[PDB]
């Protein structure tokens, strides 16, 4: 009398998250004739779990 | 329970940290960054006699 038993279990995971934000500028005609500004911003968040 | 012995050690193990940050009240990042701790406790040994 022979018996066995198998029980595999496998859970994954993933939040592979990302932001990009910019900004802006370039009042230039008047008083002064030229000056900008932009900013940059990115933000990325990978979690995996297995 | 009269106290056998004190006695206090440090180690240290890289704990769990899985928190959400919060970039600007509008979205939110969860930064996983498991971080160094050294821990410490007093091992305070106190004998049992009748």
């Amino acid at each position: 009398v022979q018996e066995d038993h198998v029980r595999s279990s496998f859970l994954l995971d993933n939040q592979n998250s990302q932001n990009t934000v910019t900004a802006s500028a370039g009042i230039a005609f008047l008083n002064i004739v030229n000056f900008k500004v932009e900013t940059d911003y990115i933000s990325q968040t990978s979690l995996t779990k297995d | 329970p009269v106290h056998l012995l004190s006695q206090t050690h440090e180690e240290g193990y890289s704990r769990l940290e899985c928190k959400k940050k919060c970039t600007l009240k509008i979205f939110c990042k969860t930064v996983c960054e498991d971080v160094f701790r050294v821990a410490k406790a007093e091992f305070r040994a106190y004998w049992c006699v009748a």
